């Protein structure tokens, strides 16, 4: 009856809010806000002691659809965290505000169609790392599509109908060999389940061929070699807010998935199979990180920036070693970080001044805009992989991990250094530097919120790369849930 | 209690004027609405899967039947919701979509029809009962007469059905001639081993199937479709299909068939395939109802299909009733409006459809993504619970090709979100009169089943636990 | 005699706000250049020089890595070490 | 022409097949065609009234299968409101 | 273990075969179609059908059939091999090379899918769950597939995993042991 | 089982092979129903049963029914048009 009158008033404030004021803006920014003071209170009470997990509840079971149940039968959805599933949080709820406010002073048209699109596929990527079925982290990992493909559509800048269309398509062509792969081990286990699963084995025969089901699902979600024809051609049409929700978010959900699904089920079929991992992850390093250099538009170049930084993640994660997994966490806590801060950047504030992204008008950056030149260069050399930034803390331990496994895979996967900084100080030095160009009136200096919103991006990378112990005491047994060296 | 209301509704029908027939239709409507809600209670006799033979040996009334036989009274307040209301009170609203005086006595002897199969157990209920249906669907497609596409669509569905009711009558013919008895549980799993009936048993398969839309012969039906009216065709689509579908799922005559899976895949293939480049709007919508149709000869192969084929069955019914409901009302807000029997024709048409309201093309978003399988929502669950039991029996080539048709499809039910969300230069401030209250309701409630039947996906499984095993 | 009602009174649609000035000057040459890369998918076709680029970048490279993977796979065990002591395992 | 040659062959040769029972597919055949044995009549004297065939039909329709017939009320029905349904104009 | 194929019988078997699919599918185009037609134009304006259904009916069978023999197994990679050739018969319609190349690497793709499952349309009987052992082992059995058991046998997976990565057939610790 | 398989076969394919009229349909199509009476009945006779013979004196009146409701939906074509095609519908 109480929480029920929480609604009952909650509904009726935001009805108040929507007809007085006339865009829900502020509420909005709000309840993102007040988002944040929940998952702290929760991140205070969190015990680190306990590989356990903390906070559970079950929705939509038999006994009452509508709320929490307590019963000795249970065939609802499961939600919960530890360590692992709370650090993905931690980077959401921080994030999710500054992609609210990132597009404050620019709608202008269906204001409240865009932020309540936005909104959502930040709170369904909030209940993806609560998930504990194999369904219910399913049936939201997918929620996100159809906002994803409206928000694409409507909102986009141009030829926006085939972006849309290609992130329905090729995320929904590899999500579907996803559900086979669960449809199969949940009428072998009859469980779907993220507590249980460690104590079943399977044959390898079978081990073996439910392995290929996620494994090429993930190929598309983080997007490697086959794949990531789309990842480009989906960043340079989508909006602000949908590109930065896209490679701070919606990428490290499947480096979270490598972690939950594949590693603690599919053991032994891992260690036939991980130098196939090593092909694919070494071949989108070699080879999508060298496309970078022949590309005209300004926003494709972060995206496949977002691609060779992905590719290097998940040789920590499939390393089977204790350096790599921490190494392949702190790559997408701080890529979530330094990634959406250069597409505020790229479409995000050059776009709103001059509205072309090719990359052939802009040069003498500095002239004009001084400290916008700044968070040009301290933004790239932040992504390359300098130490102190939180990137080079996950770079080292991931290369150093995926050098354990195999080291020869590690020495020729340790060119990345250099391929990384080729393509992304070719655009510093053409961005920041020369006689401002002829097309370019000068516009206004970067703005107070444009500001606000770097300086979270930058000081949350800073203290990660001063520090990369500050999130030790929630990983330290993730680091030990995924090694099989017996 | 059909027959209570079709014996007294023709005699009143037969006195009453062409002006009543519509308030004839609203009492049909709310008599079938309080058959429902008072008699409901029939539920309570299986409680084991407990099946009764009625009238000897010739009907058969087990859980799987009372299931369909309720669907089928709930989608018909839904159609008949939909003579009885008018849309909007203008010249045009009234001169299109008018109810004929013998329609609502169609209806309900198809409905007749489509219950005495699925509560079948005779071959001769069986035949008597697809003649009935049959009739009931050529005068049902004719009875606007002073149609030409609608006349030529009779005169087709004639014929073709013709020759599968005699390719039916020879296979029952047949099962006579090898074995003395015409009920399926002569068979009772001792014949099968020693002797040879596959043949018999597909060809009786094949000739409800080919009646369908099983794709070889799925030329056919498209054209009848495209050319009835608009309103005729969402019952001629929604009730031989489930009909007959249930009754060849009831009685699993034909496992393992090679035929049948060859079929099935043929149909996965040339629906999802054939959906592609098309512009009229009926035809997008009947290959929409060919591929989904086609995920129905695999549950057809099973093994125990009863918990893949209801599901995905009511999933199916309030999908596609809802979609067609909304196309009904996407004809308002249209620029161009020809044929007055079929006043939409065009997926081009419904152009901009979210500056009119923004409302009807959320409503819209939610069923073409029910349709292609998004997880939060109920038509998620019905290819979750297909596949469930096409990878638990040993269709791995077929689950293969499922998904391929799938992906497929999506292709062309997004074209009509693609139309439905852009600019399109001349958008309504005020519209003077407002849409029929009642017949925007259902339309709303079909949506929130759509969207909210997660919830109670979980009762449904216990219920349905209880109450058929 | 089949008209929409004469009870719509539609209007024009506006997407509402200000007129930003034109702070930059489009090149034409620039412009049908970047409409060109990046469509460049729809005018694309197999030559000999496509040809050799797929045969090395899709075929010969991944076998190349595929054999230098699976042969070299628990080879090197450089944990602790010694003179004279075995850097392999085979 | 060449397609009535194929379909007269595959379609009476099927469907003389499904009168028999074995496995061989050429064994299915020839018992279609090899049938020429004489039924033996014998007089049994245990019917005694003339029940003829028209009688048991009248006591199969009217008892074990009232169903049927009264079904085929409501064919013959539709068979009436059909014609009238399409063909009258109303008004 | 396995038999050989009669390469030279199958692959007539199926000439025969494609023959009749050929002629009915001429007889089947002859009359689907408009304008002035006779009996004679059933293989002139053929449309090039019997050479379709004879060349992919000879190629698959042949090449499957040799695949078969000269590898000593039978699995889904013959019928790899086997589309490839019908995808070689079924590109040489198009006289083009990239096209060529095309049906030949993707027929043949599609066709290894169609063999690795079990190179059947419908179901294998057995060796399904609904027909097979399944759940929960009861005792020290040979765990077969489609079952679960709580501990694999350490020999069991260094047979199948190796001796090198991290897996070794003593565990690390009580190998290195005080005495 | 010959003189009704005759029937049937021949009949169907006089159904198919017409382009001429729209009576030679329905005449065939009616013919396919003797030729499934005539293996029909015959089952009944040598199996000693009325069981067959019921679902015979059925499907006389479904053969009936059948040609009334049809030869309706051909004067519903008739009326609206001017003359039945040669053709077809
Ligand atoms: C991942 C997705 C995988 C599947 C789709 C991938 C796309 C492949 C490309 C297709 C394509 O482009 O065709 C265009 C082509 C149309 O030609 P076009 O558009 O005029 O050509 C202009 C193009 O630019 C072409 O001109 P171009 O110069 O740019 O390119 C030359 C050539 C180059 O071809 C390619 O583009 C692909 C080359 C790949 C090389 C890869 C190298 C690295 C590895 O283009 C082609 O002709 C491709 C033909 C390939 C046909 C493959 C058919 C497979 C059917 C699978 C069904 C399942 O389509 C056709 O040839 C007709 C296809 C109709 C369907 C045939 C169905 C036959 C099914 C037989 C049975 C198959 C097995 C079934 C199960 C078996 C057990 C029962
Ligand atoms: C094995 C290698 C065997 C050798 C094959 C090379 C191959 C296949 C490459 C596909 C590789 C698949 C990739 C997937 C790999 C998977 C692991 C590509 O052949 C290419 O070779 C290039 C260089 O020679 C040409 O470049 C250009 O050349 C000049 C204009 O030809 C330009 O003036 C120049 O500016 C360019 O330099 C291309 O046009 C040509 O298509 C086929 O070569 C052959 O194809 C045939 C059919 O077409 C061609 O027939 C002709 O073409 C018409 C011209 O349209 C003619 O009018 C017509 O008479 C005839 O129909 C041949 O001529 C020949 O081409
Ligand atoms: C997610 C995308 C990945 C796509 C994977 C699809 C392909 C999966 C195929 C693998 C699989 C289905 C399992 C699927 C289950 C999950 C499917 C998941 C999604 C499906 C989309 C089909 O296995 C087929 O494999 C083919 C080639 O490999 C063979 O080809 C053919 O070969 C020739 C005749 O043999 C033909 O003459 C030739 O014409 C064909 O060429 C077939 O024989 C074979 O049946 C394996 O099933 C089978 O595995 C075997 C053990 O091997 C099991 O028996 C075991 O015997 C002992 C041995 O220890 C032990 O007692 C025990 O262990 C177990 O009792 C069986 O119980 C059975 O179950
Ligand atoms: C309308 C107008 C009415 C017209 C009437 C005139 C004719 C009517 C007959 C046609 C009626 C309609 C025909 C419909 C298609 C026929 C359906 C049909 O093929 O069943 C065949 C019978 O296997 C013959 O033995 C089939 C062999 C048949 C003999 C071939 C013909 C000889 C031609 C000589 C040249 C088999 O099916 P099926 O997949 O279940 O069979 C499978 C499969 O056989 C096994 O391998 C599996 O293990 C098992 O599970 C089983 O299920
Ligand atoms: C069947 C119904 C459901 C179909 C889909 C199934 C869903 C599962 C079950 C649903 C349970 C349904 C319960 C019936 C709900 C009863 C209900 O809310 O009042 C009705 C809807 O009444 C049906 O529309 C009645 C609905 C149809 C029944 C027609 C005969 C009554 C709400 O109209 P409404 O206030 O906006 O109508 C207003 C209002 O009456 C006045 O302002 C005006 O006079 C009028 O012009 C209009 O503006
Ligand atoms: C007061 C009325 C006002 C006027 C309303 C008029 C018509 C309302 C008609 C339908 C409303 C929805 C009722 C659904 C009943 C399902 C029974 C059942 O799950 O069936 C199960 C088995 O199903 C199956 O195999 C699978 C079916 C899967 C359904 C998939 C869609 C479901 C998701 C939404 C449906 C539930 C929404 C609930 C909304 C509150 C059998 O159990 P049963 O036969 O004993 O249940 C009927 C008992 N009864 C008659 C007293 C109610
Ligand atoms: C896009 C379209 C598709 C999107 C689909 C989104 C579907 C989301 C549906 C969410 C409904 C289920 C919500 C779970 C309930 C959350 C909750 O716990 O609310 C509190 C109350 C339960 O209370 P109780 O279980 O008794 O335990 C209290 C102990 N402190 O719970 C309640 O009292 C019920 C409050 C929720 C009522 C929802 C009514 C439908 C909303 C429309
Ligand atoms: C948590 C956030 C989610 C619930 C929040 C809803 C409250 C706010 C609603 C809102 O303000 O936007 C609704 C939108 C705007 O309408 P309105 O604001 O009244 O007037 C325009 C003023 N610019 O009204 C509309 O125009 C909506 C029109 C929708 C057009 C198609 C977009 C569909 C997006 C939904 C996805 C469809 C399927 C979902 C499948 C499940 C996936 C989760
Ligand atoms: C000893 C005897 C040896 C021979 C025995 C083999 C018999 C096989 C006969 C196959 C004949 C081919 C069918 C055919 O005739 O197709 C032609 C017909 C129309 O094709 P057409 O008009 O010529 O071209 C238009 C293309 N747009 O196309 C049609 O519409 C006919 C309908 C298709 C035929 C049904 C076959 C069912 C199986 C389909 C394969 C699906 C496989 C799924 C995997
Ligand atoms: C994009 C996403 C869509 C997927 C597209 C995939 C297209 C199809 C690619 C070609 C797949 C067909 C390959 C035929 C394999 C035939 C075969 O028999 O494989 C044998 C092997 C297991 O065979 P086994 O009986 O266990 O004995 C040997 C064990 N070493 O098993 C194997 O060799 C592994 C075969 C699977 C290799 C993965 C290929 C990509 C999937």
């Amino acid at each position: 009856m109480f929480l029920t009158s929480i609604l009952l008033s909650s509904l009726y404030l935001f009805n108040r809010i929507l007809a007085w004021q006339g865009n829900v803006k502020h509420f909005y920014l709000f309840a993102s806000n007040l988002l944040l003071l929940f998952i702290v209170v929760l991140y205070i009470n969190f015990n680190t002691f306990s590989n356990s997990f903390q906070f559970n509840f079950e929705l939509f079971n038999s006994l009452n659809p509508f709320g929490l149940s307590n019963s000795d039968i249970s065939n609802g959805l499961l939600f919960g965290i530890d360590g692992l599933s709370l650090t993905f949080i931690l980077l959401t709820v921080l994030l999710i505000p500054l992609t609210l406010l990132g597009n404050w002073y620019n709608i202008n048209f269906n204001s409240n169609l865009y932020y309540t699109l936005v909104l959502a596929i930040g709170l369904v990527i909030l209940l993806n790392f609560w998930a504990l079925d194999y369904i219910s982290f399913y049936i939201l990992f997918e929620a996100t599509l159809p906002l994803l493909f409206i928000l694409i559509h409507i909102y986009g800048s141009s030829d926006s109908e085939r972006a849309s269309f290609y992130v329905l398509m090729f995320t929904l062509s590899g999500s579907l060999f996803m559900l086979l792969s669960i449809v199969v081990i949940s009428i072998v286990l009859n469980t779907t389940n993220f507590i249980n699963h460690n104590l079943f084995v399977l044959s390898l025969d079978l081990q073996t061929i439910i392995w290929l089901g996620l494994f090429i699902a993930i190929m598309v979600k983080t997007p490697l070699f086959p794949i990531h024809v789309w990842l480009p051609v989906v960043h340079s049409e989508s909006p602000l807010a949908g590109s930065m929700i896209l490679a701070g978010l919606i990428l490290k959900l499947a480096l979270y998935a490598i972690l939950r699904l594949l590693l603690p089920l599919l053991c032994e079929a891992q260690i036939l199979y991980t130098p196939m991992i090593y092909i694919i992850s070494l071949l989108t390093i070699i080879l999508t990180s060298l496309a970078t250099l022949r590309q005209i538009d300004l926003k494709v170049i972060i995206a496949y920036s977002s691609i060779s930084h992905m590719g290097i993640a998940i040789l920590g994660v499939c390393s089977n070693t204790s350096l790599g997994i921490y190494g392949s966490i702190v790559l997408g806590v701080a890529h979530g970080f330094v990634s959406p801060a250069l597409f505020l950047i790229v479409g995000g504030i050059l776009y709103d001044r001059y509205h072309i992204r090719i990359v052939n008008y802009y040069k003498g950056l500095t002239t004009y805009m001084p400290q916008l030149a700044t968070y040009i260069i301290i933004l790239s050399f932040a992504n390359i992989g300098t130490p102190l930034t939180g990137n080079f803390t996950g770079e080292f331990l991931s290369l150093q991990g995926g050098f354990i496994r195999n080291p020869i895979i590690g020495g020729i996967s340790c060119i990345s250094v250099l391929l990384a900084a080729i393509y992304q100080l070719k655009l510093t030095n053409k961005l920041t530097g020369g006689i401002s160009s002829i097309y370019m009136h000068r516009t206004n200096d970067v703005t107070i919120r444009e500001k606000f919103i770097m300086n979270i991006l930058i000081i949350s990378t800073l203290i990660i790369g001063i520090c990369p112990q500050i999130m030790y005491n929630l990983l330290y047994w993730t680091v030990n849930n995924y090694i099989y060296i017996i | 209690m059909l027959i209570l209301a079709i014996i007294s509704l023709i005699t009143f029908v037969s006195m009453s004027k062409l002006s009543d027939n519509r308030a004839i239709i609203r009492l049909i409507n709310i008599y079938l609405i309080l058959v429902l809600v008072l008699d409901s209670f029939l539920y309570l006799l299986f409680l084991n899967n407990q099946t009764y033979t009625v009238m000897g040996e010739l009907l058969i009334f087990n859980s799987f039947t009372f299931y369909i036989d309720m669907l089928i009274y709930f989608i018909m307040i839904v159609i008949s919701s939909l003579y009885g209301y008018n849309l909007y009170n203008n010249n045009l609203y009234k001169t299109l979509f008018e109810p004929k005086k013998e329609l609502i006595i169609l209806f309900l002897i198809n409905i007749l029809g489509a219950l005495l199969i699925v509560h079948s157990n005779d071959f001769i209920t069986l035949f008597v009962a697809i003649e009935l249906q049959s009739y009931s669907i050529y005068l049902i497609t004719a009875i606007y007469n002073s149609s030409y596409k609608a006349s030529k669509a009779s005169m087709l569905y004639f014929f073709m059905g013709g020759i599968l009711s005699i390719l039916i009558a020879y296979s029952i013919n047949t099962y006579y001639s090898v074995l003395n008895s015409y009920t399926l549980h002569s068979l009772d799993s001792l014949i099968i081993n020693t002797l040879d009936l596959n043949l018999i048993l597909i060809a009786l398969s094949l000739g409800l199937l080919f009646k369908i839309g099983i794709a070889p012969l799925h030329k056919w039906l498209i054209s009848i479709y495209e050319n009835t009216p608009i309103l005729i065709t969402i019952y001629i689509s929604l009730i031989p299909k489930i009909s007959i579908l249930s009754y060849l799922v009831l009685s699993n005559i034909s496992i393992n068939s090679l035929v049948i899976s060859i079929l099935a895949i043929l149909t996965l293939l040339v629906g999802s395939v054939g959906g592609l480049l098309q512009i009229k709007i009926k035809r997008l919508l009947a290959f929409s109802g060919l591929t989904n149709a086609g995920y129905m000869m695999l549950l057809l192969l099973l093994n125990n299909n009863e918990f893949s084929y209801l599901y995905y069955i009511t999933q199916y019914s309030i999908s596609h009733l809802a979609i067609f409901m909304i196309i009904i009302f996407s004809i308002y807000y249209i620029n161009y409006i020809n044929n007055q029997y079929n006043p939409i024709i065009y997926v081009n048409q419904l152009k901009g459809l979210i500056h009119d309201n923004a409302y009807l093309v959320l409503s819209m978003a939610i069923v073409v993504f029910s349709f292609i399988g998004i997880p939060p929502l109920l038509g998620f669950f019905g290819k979750l619970n297909i596949l469930m039991s096409i990878l638990n029996n040993g269709y791995y080539f077929i689950s293969i090709v499922l998904i391929v048709a799938s992906l497929i499809s999506a292709l062309y039910y997004l074209y009509l979100l693609n139309v439905s969300i852009q600019d399109k230069n001349n958008i309504l401030i005020n519209s003077n009169e407002t849409v029929s209250s009642v017949l925007s309701y259902i339309l709303s409630s079909l949506i929130i089943l759509i969207t909210f039947g997660f919830i109670y996906n979980s009762l449904i499984i216990d219920i349905f636990n209880v109450y058929f095993n | 005699e089949l008209k929409p009602s004469s009870a719509i009174q539609r209007g024009p649609l506006n997407k509402g706000g200000w007129d930003a000035p034109h702070a930059l000057h489009n090149d034409g040459a620039i412009d049908r250049y970047a409409h060109w890369r990046t469509f460049y998918q729809e005018r694309f076709k197999y030559t000999r020089a496509t040809g050799k680029s797929t045969l090395i970048f899709l075929v010969a490279f991944p076998a190349l890595i595929g054999y230098v993977a699976y042969q070299s796979e628990g080879l090197f065990e450089f944990a602790g070490k010694r003179r004279g002591e075995s850097v392999t395992t085979r | 022409l060449p397609l009535v040659l194929i379909s007269l062959i595959v379609l009476t040769i099927s469907g003389l097949m499904i009168y028999s029972n074995d496995s061989i597919l050429i064994n299915k055949l020839l018992e279609a065609f090899g049938n020429d044995y004489n039924t033996i009549i014998t007089q049994d004297w245990f019917n005694i009234e003339n029940t003829t065939l028209l009688t048991t039909i009248g006591n199969v329709l009217l008892t074990n299968n009232a169903f049927i017939l009264l079904v085929l009320a409501i064919v013959l029905l539709l068979g009436i409101i059909g014609p009238i349904s399409i063909t009258m104009k109303h008004k | 273990h396995f038999h050989p194929y009669n390469t030279l019988g199958l692959a007539t078997q199926s000439a025969m075969v494609g023959l009749g699919a050929g002629v009915v599918a001429a007889a089947a185009r002859n009359s689907l179609a408009t304008g002035p037609r006779n009996i004679l134009t059933t293989f002139s304006k053929s449309g090039g059908v019997v050479t379709i259904f004879t060349g992919a009916s000879i190629a698959y069978v042949f090449t499957y059939c040799s695949a078969a023999n000269l590898r000593e197994r039978k699995d889904g990679w013959n019928h790899m091999w086997a589309g490839a050739a019908t995808g070689a018969v079924l590109g040489a319609r198009t006289k083009l090379v990239p096209a060529f190349i095309g049906w030949t690497v993707l027929c043949g793709a599609a066709c290894g899918l169609f063999g690795w499952t079990g190179a059947r349309f419908n179901a294998d009987r057995k060796a399904s769950l609904e027909q097979s052992p399944k759940g929960f082992v009861q005792e020290d059995a040979h765990q077969t597939f489609w079952e679960v058991v709580h501990r694999r046998p350490l020999s069991l997976t260094v047979e199948q995993l190796g001796e090198g990565r991290g897996i070794n057939a003593v565990p690390i610790a009580t190998a290195t042991e005080a005495p | 089982m010959f003189i009704g398989t005759i029937i049937l076969v021949l009949s169907f394919l006089g159904f198919v092979f017409n382009r001429r009229n729209i009576i030679l349909a329905f005449i065939c199509l009616e013919t396919m129903l003797l030729g499934i009476n005539l293996i029909l009945l015959r089952n009944s006779v040598l199996f000693d049963d009325i069981s067959g013979s019921l679902f015979a004196i059925v499907i006389i009146i479904l053969a009936g029914v059948e040609s009334a409701i049809g030869l309706s939906l051909l004067v519903s074509y008739y009326r609206l048009r001017g003359v039945i095609n040669s053709y077809g519908i």
